């Protein structure tokens, strides 16, 4: 249900920092939500961490491209363990 | 002609968010035209921001209901009203931020002056205080490394006021500004001691200009151009509008 | 810096527009929101909501200008022409101007901007021939500009008294007048020991 | 004279200020005149050496009361003039950098001195700190143009594929037009994808 | 004036004729000859930023400010005859600000009066030009050419204001 979090995803990337995001990356964000199947209220901080990594490395609009966003996923996932 | 108008009156004598918006808009005009930074009206913005937050939240609730008559015209009016209010607040905030940057050194010395009649916190708000401090620190580091490290100590001073040109700079109190004489804030005119009738019995707020050593009779409901210094009190008293 | 230079010491025409829209205005709703004693509600914050939820078709009322314009963009509202915006009123003001070259007329502080807005998005409502109204407004503008130049002839450090000058004209002339006054005061003060 | 280099530097500063102001669209600032700054710094160091030797001679007392008085004062004045020139140039560059940050970064690194680059990064950090937290509801980086129009029709200037929205998705297809509320797509317009 | 005001710095850079009242050694570098010693009554033109302070300090000041050409009798005569026709730019780029600086240095009331006149008179035509928006004329072009830097700046500001007024007013 990527569209359900589409409002929050928009406010977290393209309105939180103005980072444009594709819809397929929205579906990938939904799959990552499934990964963190628990309450997604605190997943917002995780999304912001992904945003920070993207703004540090990728730095391209429509970030939710389900592929570049995918790379951001594994990278943030990596650091998420390192920590 | 028994004047019962008082009798009919007494017989009739038997925090509006709209008002808050009007106050904000007046304050924003004053900030835009004022040379000095005006005392941040904390309570007004506090209440306005609270109202904005709750308004946006309930608008989102109506949006959810729509997802779940159904005329959207009021919804559009909400969206535009929030946009306009947010725009005004942003304009005011950015204006005062730029002003802070302009006279950062003047603010620094005022805060440093323990005899300062005003505390920096009184004028700047919390976020403004933080921004001023951090920005001043960053700029200080940049200039330090770029130039001062070469510069000898006697000239390494950044806030120096002894050189031929004082590095610290302050708003021109004497800057001319457009002004309108609002008159007394209330309908009670004789209440205010400053107000007094004049030629043709027209009230004015007479104010001497010391530089020229002259007097000006600013009639109510009129427009004039005066040095900001001469009006500081009246505008602070709200008798006049900083056009 | 948080504020562009062109906005540093004045308001662009757009800000003037906005502050004008903050005002209310007569209108004739083409809708009846007022729910009979026998539902979406506005519930605004910065302006009144009581009237909005009591709209009744073809019943004059006041609303903040921008709401009125929003509705007028739809067919659901009609903007009532302000009384001062009438051939008789404009002619009277013109005659007063010619009668008193020294003084400006008592037009609404927002007459120019309001007239422009209505002309652009309220041509239908205007009862009088719109072209005549535009022409008379232009003539008033010309006369006021001439008087502005005449007043400028007497620019002085002491002070100025624009009196009935309209807000739009004031914003137009702000930079020049303010700067000239500043330089003159600087010179005179420097003369002072 | 020592002030000549500072005069050239401030002339460059004025030229770049006029460059930015005259050009309505934001313009990348010119190259840092590292050579001129280094030369002025060398002059300042030479003046420092001269002042130290002058103090040495004062200990020698070669007509110090007048000769050393005047020489020390003039050296200090020249050094202060150079200081002011450098400060003005650097401050102008800093302010233009801040304008760039507010305009776009909130929403040409080679030209910037590494100190300037660090300062700009810090300024961006500061801005994002401000818009984050209290007052977040309003987007300080948002446009300073009033939102006169509730709804605006827009044609995608550059195709970039579908994009997400709070409650929708916009398919950016070259020469495709959208009728949507201005606020939603203002960021895209600032990004140049959208026209009118 | 602001310490970081570009125009202020540039104006201060401008030098003026001056003469020494002492024969200080080790200052011939002011004459581009560090070896030589400065001599009393040495007619030297010096930067404003420097010359000012030198005049202040000395009692007999170390240096005297000579009446500069820009404030020559000829200049005031021309100003009084015709402000507008005068090419203030030719006589100097920053004539006004420097005149204010002079008046501050010496309270020369007549000079202030002449400057105030010049300012008002030229400002009248400057406003006329700036208001005459083209729906670059040669007349306004030459007026701009005679225009000073500060006059140029104010003209640009006023012209931009008028342009915005027209743009928003005639066009949506």
């Amino acid at each position: 249900q990527p569209p359900l979090l589409r409002p929050l995803a928009y406010r977290v990337l393209s309105r939180k920092y103005g980072l444009s995001i594709k819809s397929d990356g929205l579906s990938a964000l939904a799959e990552f939500v499934g990964t963190n199947i628990g309450a997604n209220w605190r997943q917002g901080p995780a999304t912001i961490k992904f945003l920070e990594q993207f703004a540090a490395v990728w730095k391209q609009q429509e970030r939710g491209l389900f592929i570049d966003q995918s790379g951001v996923k594994e990278v943030i996932q990596e650091m998420k363990e390192r920590e | 002609d028994i004047n019962i108008d008082d009798i009919l009156a007494e017989l009739d004598k038997e925090v509006s968010p709209q008002q808050d918006f009007s106050d904000l808009m007046k304050s924003w005009k004053n900030e835009r035209c004022s040379p000095e930074l005006l005392p941040y009206p904390h309570q007004l913005m506090k209440r306005l921001l609270n109202r904005i937050s709750m308004q946006s939240q309930l608008i989102e609730n109506i949006s959810m209901g729509f997802l779940d008559n159904e005329s959207k015209l009021p919804l559009l009016c909400m969206e535009t009203e929030l946009e306009r209010l947010k725009f005004v607040i942003r304009s005011y905030i950015r204006c005062r931020l730029s002003k802070i940057d302009k006279f950062s050194l003047y603010l620094r010395q005022l805060n440093e002056d323990e005899n300062s009649l005003i505390s920096l916190t009184d004028l700047l708000s919390k976020d403004e205080i933080k921004y001023h401090d951090t920005h001043s620190l960053i700029w200080l580091k940049l200039v330090n490394d770029s130039i001062l490290k070469y510069m000898p100590e006697e000239l390494q001073a950044i806030n120096d006021t002894e050189g031929s040109v004082n590095m610290i700079d302050e708003p021109d109190w004497n800057k001319f500004v457009f002004i309108h004489v609002n008159g007394p804030p209330d309908g009670k005119w004789n209440e205010d001691p400053l107000l007094q009738e004049n030629e043709f019995g027209k009230p004015c707020y007479t104010v001497t200009i010391p530089d020229l050593k002259e007097e000006v009779e600013l009639t109510i409901g009129s427009i004039y151009v005066m040095r900001y210094e001469v009006i500081r009190d009246l505008l602070r008293d709200d008798k006049v509008a900083l056009i | 810096m948080s504020l562009p230079a062109h906005l540093q010491q004045t308001f662009s025409p757009e800000e003037i527009q906005f502050i004008v829209e903050n005002e209310p205005i007569k209108i004739f709703p083409r809708i009846t929101t007022r729910q009979k004693i026998r539902h979406t509600r506005w519930q605004l914050i910065t302006t009144d909501d009581k009237a909005l939820n009591n709209m009744v078709a073809m019943r004059s009322t006041e609303v903040v200008l921008w709401i009125a314009l929003l509705l007028k963009q739809q067919s659901k509202c009609s903007i009532v022409a302000p009384q001062w915006l009438t051939t008789k009123e404009l002619d009277r003001k013109i005659q007063y101007e010619k009668t008193h070259p020294d003084r400006f007329s008592e037009l609404p502080w927002n007459w120019l901007v309001l007239a422009r807005i209505l002309f652009n998005k309220a041509k239908d409502d205007f009862h009088d021939p719109i072209h005549e109204l535009r022409g008379k407004i232009q003539d008033l503008r010309e006369i006021r500009q001439i008087k502005v130049l005449k007043g400028l002839k007497y620019l002085n450090e002491s002070h100025l008294q624009l009196d009935n000058l309209s807000l739009l004209e004031i914003n137009e002339l702000r930079p020049f007048i303010t700067e000239i006054m500043d330089k003159l005061r600087e010179i005179h003060t420097a003369s002072l020991t | 004279m020592y002030g000549d280099l500072g005069n050239k530097l401030v002339l460059e500063a004025k030229r770049t200020k006029q460059l930015y102001a005259r050009s309505n669209q934001d313009v990348n600032l010119p190259m840092y005149h590292e050579d001129i700054i280094r030369n002025i710094l060398k002059e300042v160091s030479n003046l420092r050496k001269n002042t130290e030797y002058l103090k040495e001679q004062q200990q020698l007392g070669m007509l110090d009361d007048k000769v050393a008085k005047c020489q020390y004062f003039v050296t200090l004045l020249c050094m202060e003039r150079n200081k002011r020139c450098l400060l003005a140039y650097q401050r102008l560059r800093t302010d233009i950098l801040d304008s760039m940050a507010w305009n776009n970064n909130g929403l040409d690194t080679n030209n910037l001195s590494h100190q300037e680059q660090e300062y700009l990064k810090e300024y961006c950090d500061l801005i994002t700190d401000l818009k984050s937290g209290d007052l977040v509801d309003i987007d300080l980086s948002g446009s300073l143009v009033p939102p006169s129009d509730v709804f605006i029709d827009v044609r995608v200037l550059k195709d970039a594929g579908e994009i997400q929205t709070e409650y929708g998705v916009f398919n950016l297809i070259k020469d495709s037009q959208f009728f949507v509320r201005q606020s939603d797509v203002e960021r895209l317009i600032q990004q140049g994808y959208l026209q009118k | 004036m602001g310490y970081y005001d570009i125009d202020d710095v540039l104006a201060d850079g401008t030098e003026f004729p001056c003469k020494f009242q002492y024969d200080i050694p080790g200052l011939g570098y002011l004459e581009n000859n560090p070896g030589r010693p400065i001599t009393k009554n040495t007619k030297l033109s010096l930067p404003l930023w420097l010359a000012r302070i030198l005049a202040i300090v000395g009692p007999v000041p170390f240096v005297e400010l000579l009446p500069p050409d820009m404030f020559s009798t000829k200049v005031m005569n021309a100003i009084k005859t015709d402000p507008v026709a005068l090419d203030l730019h030719s006589i100097n780029s920053h004539f006004f600000s420097l005149a204010i600086k002079w008046i501050m240095l010496f309270s020369e009331k007549e000079l202030a009066n002449v400057v105030s006149e010049l300012l008002l008179q030229r400002a009248q035509e400057l406003n006329h030009h700036a208001s005459s928006l083209s729906i670059t004329n040669i007349a306004t072009s030459t007026f701009l050419l005679k225009l000073e830097e500060m006059e140029k700046e104010i003209y640009k500001k006023s012209h931009e204001s008028y342009k915005d007024t027209k743009r928003w007013m005639f066009k949506k």
